[PDB]
């Protein structure tokens, strides 16, 4: 059982670190760039119409 | 009177126009096109013309008729397919040789050469009358009289003349009332401005459930009558197919089906399909069609035409409610009404305020839903009517928090989900259990409770199973299946049974796609009776795998519930379902031991 | 590249997914690592 | 002068410049129909009015205008409790007038009759979850933020009706010895939903304690903004002059956001992001200005606004700005609602910025602040622990977390689940709290003093 | 009188009130050259025109104007096919001389044909991914959504090339015994692409059967959009008057859209939502006006417009407004392209909601609806599983998911891989669909009614 | 000023404080200036901008914003007062900010971190534990440290 | 031309350089016209709309952008020479653009891509590893490839 545990801990550790480094900050970078574009559309629309 | 100042788009502006209101009927140019003056800015009046301009000249005269734009509510409404301001389309096919008239034609609101049967009411000579009183009827359904001819609101006095039973024309008198001098003579029809509501004596809460028939709709929360409802879309969710299914299954006195700004192919679909469909109670000639009055407007008709659509349809529903009839109004798509409000906004060239949508957008929506509702009929006899509105939505702003969807979800009282991805994969009508609520559920369920169903207790547990399933769904994705306990596996497993039987709906009406509310309770009763047994076994010791083998036969039956019909067990529920409750118990005792 | 309008609802839920995943798998890890330490000592003896 | 034009909601009148601002005008139509409005703008021989009822159906040479000579005010009295008004302050009684003793202007008051004094006395909503974990205090505002996955009005009704049943429980405790009153404002409510609120007050006996001002979904956007201003002035009168604590319930703030966004702060002018004005803040701030502790020092107006989050969003302008002005919030969720939890209130994303410090001691025991630390902590740990159970099982699950797994369940099913017309006093609420913590030993409740814990366990 | 101004390509002429709406004006320039123009608007003692021809040659007051007296109408005749036209009407073969029997409005306000008979018999393409999944019926407007960064023009050319072998496929199905015509409308299309298109029709032998209206983007914007409108009207002549079947391929819808934005910038109209107009919808509906089965109930006009997603999303204005007017959509993927599967169609967000109605018996099976449902569900799971493989690992995966991974590969490389000249019958395409489906046993398939399943498994 | 009280009073608030403070700097008095909060303050400006009918800029917040935030922090600092006596004063501005629009990456906060030389965080967990200010060593920095450690070392401490 | 060297020069640059290529095409010469960088031209339309007072369209770039670009590419092609001897000449356009939103989602890249037949991407991740010109299969196509590889096949290569 100890040997199977030995194997499984290595896999499971890889995964916690993998979600942490690659996924979460990719998700931050994307969400911000499209939020700022999206907001820009609503405000510029008003500005062109008002002018 | 006026002189045409600009023709810009299908929008016409005309000068020398004063003494005109914002509801006033106006005829535009010397081709006399149908129009209405929506707004006025100074001497210049801004007029939306509900036919197109393809050679409308400037400086042609514009004649105010001296009265508002109204629609006639009267005889000939059912068994007929109409346009946005209502002129017989059927007459137009033959005469004009085109589906809707050329620009510069005007045809009368109803057939003028057709004669109708007047019956005198309960208001004779010297009896006092008021609006929403029945002075008579016409017949426009076989088994019933679906149309009560009522006095318009703010009409009163005592009757000098009641015409006796017989055939009259709709332009000829059958009633005279004397009030402030002679008030008028009245005809079989009445005119009422359609942008404007038809009053109510009083509203009394929706509390009468009456079928939707669809398996999922009946299940998560009860069906409702006199309610207000939003159902998502994306115009690729089988929205037309559930609408046709919805018409047949509702058993209401009257239905108004409104194609807001639809394909034309969709309008063909319904016009053709309706007479083939058999009314569930007892048929009529061309059964479903005869009980439906259709406003069928395409999107390819001007923006003006699509805005009058939703309005005239609700005005036929509000008359019917006042008449003493429970009405189902099916509107598809309310987002196309909102699309139209955008188009008039672009054409008028007004500034947005609603994410690329006009100022008036939020208010116009809110006003529509209030006209709908359960009420005690307008009039001195007092009758019951209700209008239940089923309204389709879809995005229209490129956002998931879009102005059409947000303002409508506020004013609605039943919200039943629908996901585009499930619907394509085959689970239409689809439903999202965490993006749904219904305020009417509490009274309605208690109504089903008294008639026979154990219904309240089941409804809460169905959602509960599905809630835990979402939580499980994330663990299942990530870790896998190899970590969940016996209890958790079941939760998913009974969830499968509900997803299979309620969310999927096989056919138009084939495979017994029609489930009555009592059948639905029985379908649900079988799954939750199974869940509680299933929960006890694992807890009292029995592997998920072992429990699945041993359940066997009773599980296949509950899986097979949707093909079966209740009309061969009792008449609304199945003898087969009663037998199923005994079989469950027996199985369980063997399997546990 | 990335969508022009409204990735945000999706990306919101992607953000949520990621974050729950990290917590749970670190708990799963935490239990395996905790048990393993105890078993390591039993074994040396 | 006659009507020049109407362009959308906004109406242009050519009428002369001699009317003042806030001045009521009467639209005299040839259809026997009189409609009233308030000048949005008064200019040089023109005025722009938005009409309280309707916007269309007027002419440009058969509709004429007259100026009343009297600005927008509410006849304020204390005979207004037990009476049904609309959104102009006109009755929908179908009987006698409003009644006045003063006429008060509605704009956030002409004189501002408020002082700033820190809250010190508990206000109770009759539900344990709100009161223990995120307490309400006199002159403190904590909104209920809910979503369109909830029956938000129906929850809103439970808060409101259970109020003022609290006042005899507080009376024995000696925290309130001066009367309770309810001022209810409906903005953008449905006819059926409106009815439910009213029937719930009759049943409870709370009809006598409330005045309802009604704005319907089909009434103009300008009518809708007038509606809460009527309610707060009426509350300000009760509060200042006869020393009552008055609890004002404003549902739905979301409709209120909609009316402003649409016009009357976006008339032709440029609004901020997502069509919702940037001065939407300034408008919210007017409502908050007429709320708070007032002269008397037994008088305050305590406020519970209800905001319904469009799709549960945390990047939309509406919950965020509103959320800065208010001192915390109660967050409701969809998750609890599905499970069959009623009212479905979670206390983990929720915050009350000042818990013990806001409220008093004398009608609430001293243990309230301490107990809240323990309930919050366990609840947090408890969410995490359930996710862990699902994976690990119960063969390798932690002991601390095993008790917290069971704790998550009870916290929902008894402290958060309550009846429709079940009312519970604050003392009672505190006792239940300890019962849930009673399962844990002392060594897993280590964030509390042994003196308090030894007494309360 | 003379030009008041010119702002961009649009011209303001100060002239008298005798021109009608969409009435042609003839601009007389002192260069000895006439250009033609169409009134976008007529307004008081002025007209707003955008000139169809040229873009300079303008003068301030040396210009002279004269009104043509005739509003734009198409000369439509019995023979229009086998000829090359331009929408501007320039001679490149034919263009100004094209015969005439009627002059018809582009507006399509007189005849306006619209279905009132259900989408009748099947229309063949010989592509399994079109016919099986979505299915096409006469009178249908189902769009091909393609992308930029991938050649949208190439996917239009494969549809063009296999088109007209289609009429034999229908002949075989029976109840089609009438002529086939293609009406090809080009707007914004490159000179090199134009030649390609000419080539596709030619190779099949449908050149004789096709009418071409050509515009390029160096022609003014207003002209570009009128060019397909003139072509639909010509199609309408063939369809209604001589009872023929027309398939009209309208490319490029983005190009139609590009024009709309540019037009209007100081008129009553002004560009709204997201920089694309608020009346963009109407413009798409004018193209939809002349679509459906025609009156008398033989013939049909069927329409497959060609649309390009520019960033590969449905939330962008061009795909978003359109898909609503359409009754489903067909989705083209970048990822199948890069691998080298041609034609590359992902079926995941592809549905046409009148599939049930479109299909019938005697030319399509009863299993047809059922068959599509099965492919989506497995194809969807397979995709979802491939993503989890990537992050967490194969500890999440299960045996069922292996069937699914395997099923994705078989579907992509067999169903979606076919020729540009390799046409098929509908019966074959359903037979190949089955082949893929054989790998799940009967008990894991539940997207078909079990009755049907036993027959065809 | 509470946010309910007029918008003039909100905008004038920082201004009135800095001029008053600066005068006390001329008097030879060392002033601690506490501002709460600049996020609110940026909002006073955005409100005024939309009412008037001028266009605000980035994130719906005005054009004039950045120059106004910037002037305010640079106004504060250690000086010798005007006139022959030359008394020493200081003005230290500690301004509070919160998220505005609920994103703490929006223009207001991000503009101000660039100007700042001093940062001291706040964390909800650390605040519950009674650590105030709620700082560790990466939620906080000071670039004033260099000159300051030098100052203290002179006084007698082995400080650097 | 230089960066702030007359905006008439920049706007005109592309038109003048294609006109010169066309003269040469008519003599029956093959030309290659390398436009470097047309992103700056796109910036010149942004400016022309604002200074004039015209309203622009999506992302502050006008829509007149798109027609004006399409006309420019159409002047290119392979050709049979103007004049009666008949020869073949060419004007072959290869034009650089850039982001303007730090994406390929911006109006500039997408419009020019709409029209194009050859697409050669940009990969920031590969550029770091020291790769130039950095492309990938997923960000590039040529609709000419099929016919081109056959041509290359003749010369000796196994190229298709």
């Amino acid at each position: 059982a100890f040997i199977i545990l030995d194997e499984v801990i290595k896999v499971t550790n890889r995964r916690v670190n993998a979600i942490e480094h690659v996924i979460i900050p990719r998700t931050e970078n994307t969400i911000a760039y499209i939020n700022s574009e999206l907001d820009e559309l609503d405000r510029e629309e008003f500005y062109r119409l008002k002018k | 009177y006026g002189a045409i100042y600009s023709v810009s788009g299908p929008v016409v502006i005309a000068e020398n126009m004063i003494g005109c209101a914002m509801y006033e009927l106006v005829k535009v140019g010397h081709d006399n096109l149908v129009g209405e003056v929506i707004r006025i800015d100074g001497d210049k009046a801004t007029i939306q013309v509900y036919e197109e301009t393809a050679g409308l000249t400037v400086g042609d005269p514009v004649l105010r008729t001296g009265k508002p734009l109204s629609v006639e509510l009267g005889p000939g409404l059912m068994e007929t397919i109409y346009d946005g301001i209502q002129r017989p389309l059927k007459a137009i096919k033959e005469e004009s040789q085109s589906i809707y008239i050329p620009r510069g034609i005007d045809t009368p609101a109803l057939d003028r050469t057709i004669k109708w049967q007047f019956t005198p009411g309960k208001f004779q000579v010297g009896d006092h009358i008021s609006g929403g009183d029945i002075y008579g009827s016409v017949f426009e359904n076989s088994l019933i009289s679906s149309h009560k001819i009522l006095l318009p609101p703010r009409s009163r006095g005592t009757i000098t003349w009641i015409a006796p039973a017989g055939e009259y024309t709709l332009d000829e008198k059958i009633l005279e009332v004397e009030f402030d001098g002679k008030k008028s003579d009245f005809t079989l029809y009445h005119t009422w401005p359609v942008r404007v509501p038809r009053p109510v004596t009083e509203k009394l809460s929706a509390d009468y459930p009456l079928l939707t028939g669809q398996r999922v709709l009946d299940a998560l929360f009860p069906c409702v009558q006199g309610g207000t409802t939003c159902i998502p879309g994306a115009f690729g969710c089988g929205k037309t197919v559930i609408s046709q299914s919805l018409s047949k299954y509702s058993n209401s006195d009257a239905i108004i089906y409104v194609g807001c700004g639809e394909r034309g192919n969709e309008m063909a679909e319904v016009l053709m399909e309706f007479p083939e469909l058999y009314t569930e109670m007892s048929g009529t000639k061309e059964p479903i069609m005869k009980r439906t009055t259709l406003v069928a407007n395409t999107s390819n008709m001007p923006v003006a035409a699509r805005e009058a659509s939703i309005y005239t349809g609700i005005t036929l529903a509000e008359y019917f409610r006042d008449q003493g009839k429970n009405v189902s109004m099916i509107a598809d798509s309310s987002s196309r009404w909102a699309e139209a409000l955008r188009e008039i906004s672009g054409r008028l060239g007004e500034m947005p305020a609603d994410q690329g949508f006009p100022a008036y957008l939020g208010a116009k929506l809110a006003s529509f839903y209030e006209r709908a509702g359960k009420a005690v009929a307008l009039g001195s006899p007092d009758r019951t009517g209700s209008v239940s509105i089923v309204a389709a939505v879809s995005p229209a702003g490129g956002d998931f928090s879009d102005p059409v969807t947000t303002a409508t979800l506020g004013i609605t009282q039943v919200f039943w989900g629908l996901d585009k991805k499930l619907a394509q994969r085959k689970h239409f009508p689809s439903i999202n259990t965490s993006v749904s609520y219904s305020k009417y559920t509490n009274v309605l369920n208690k109504f089903y409770d008294s008639n026979y169903p154990e219904f309240p207790v089941l409804r809460d547990r169905m959602k509960e199973i599905l809630s835990n399933a979402e939580e499980l769904e994330q663990v299942v994705q990530l870790v896998g299946k190899s970590a969940l306990s016996d209890s958790d596996k079941i939760t998913l497993d009974v969830a499968t049974l509900i997803k299979e039987d309620f969310l999927q709906q096989n056919g138009y009406s084939t495979y017994d796609a029609f489930c009555p509310i009592w059948k639905t309770f029985d379908m649900m009763r079988a799954f939750i009776s199974y869940h509680d047994e299933a929960q006890k076994a694992v807890a009292n010791g029995a592997n998920w795998s072992k429990l699945a083998d041993s359940t066997g036969d009773v599980k296949h039956a509950v899986s097979s519930s949707k093909f079966f019909e209740p009309s061969r067990g009792e008449k609304e529920v199945h003898g087969e379902f009663e037998k199923l409750l005994s079989t469950m118990q027996e199985r369980f005792a063997e399997s546990t031991d | 590249v990335f969508p022009t309008r409204m990735t945000l609802g999706l990306m919101k839920t992607k953000l949520k997914g990621a974050n729950q995943g990290y917590s749970l798998l670190k708990r799963k890890s935490e239990a395996l690592t905790k048990r393993f330490r105890d078993i390591t000592k039993r074994i040396d003896d | 002068n006659t009507v020049s034009g109407v362009n959308g909601p906004l109406v242009i009148l050519e009428k002369v410049k001699f009317p003042r601002y806030n001045e009521i005008v009467n639209l005299t139509l040839p259809d026997g129909t009189v409609r009233q409005g308030q000048v949005l703008e008064i200019r040089g021989d023109r005025a722009i009015v938005q009409v309280f009822e309707g916007t269309s159906g007027i002419d440009v040479k058969k509709t004429t205008v007259e100026f009343t000579g009297e600005s927008l005010r509410i006849p304020v009295s204390e005979d207004m409790l037990g009476r049904i008004f609309d959104g102009s302050g006109r009755p929908i009684d179908n009987g006698p007038k409003v009644f006045a003793e003063d006429y008060l202007d509605i704009n956030g008051s002409p004189i501002n009759p408020y002082a700033r004094i820190y809250p010190e006395e508990m206000i109770s909503t009759g539900v344990s979850a709100i009161d223990t974990m995120n307490s309400i205090a006199r002159g403190q505002k904590i909104p209920i933020f809910s979503a369109s996955g909830l029956p938000h009005n129906e929850i809103a009704a439970q808060i409101c009706r259970q109020a003022g049943l609290v006042r005899p429980t507080k009376d024995v405790h000696d925290g309130h010895e001066e009367n309770f009153s309810i001022v209810f404002a409906a903005m953008g409510v449905n006819l059926e939903t409106a009815r439910f609120f009213k029937q719930d007050f009759e049943e409870n006996g709370s009809l006598e304690r409330t005045s309802l001002f009604l704005n319907l979904a089909n009434d103009p956007t300008i009518e809708r903004i007038i509606t809460p201003r009527l309610a707060l002035t009426t509350a300000e009168y009760l509060a200042y002059q006869t020393e009552r604590h008055v609890l004002t319930i404003l549902t739905d703030m979301s409709s209120y956001a909609d009316a402003l966004r649409e016009v009357s702060a976006a008339r032709e002018e440029v609004p901020g992001r997502r069509g919702y004005p940037g001065y939407m803040y300034t408008d919210l701030s007017t409502i908050y200005e007429r709320a708070g502790r007032v002269e008397g020092r037994n008088g305050s107006i305590t406020q519970i606004p209800i905001l319904t989050m469009p799709n549960d969003d945390i990047t939309h302008p509406i919950p965020d700005l509103t959320g800065y002005i208010t001192e915390g919030q109660i967050f409701v969720d969809r998750q609890l609602h599905n499970k069959g939890i009623y009212p479905p209130i979670n206390v983990l994303p929720s915050l009350s910025r000042l818990m013990k410090s806001a409220i008093g001691e004398g009608m609430t025991r001293k243990d309230h602040g301490d107990v809240s630390n323990q309930l919050y902590a366990k609840y947090a740990i408890g969410k995490d622990a359930a996710a862990m159970k699902a994976v690990v099982g119960e063969e390798a699950l932690s002991i601390e977390d095993k008790l917290s797994l069971e704790f998550l369940e009870k916290f929902e099913k008894t402290f958060i689940t309550q009846g429709a017309y079940e009312d519970r006093t604050v003392f009672e609420s505190l006792d239940q709290a300890w019962s849930l913590l009673r399962i844990y030993p002392k060594e897993m409740l280590n964030r509390i003093s042994p003196k308090i814990l030894d007494e309360f366990y």
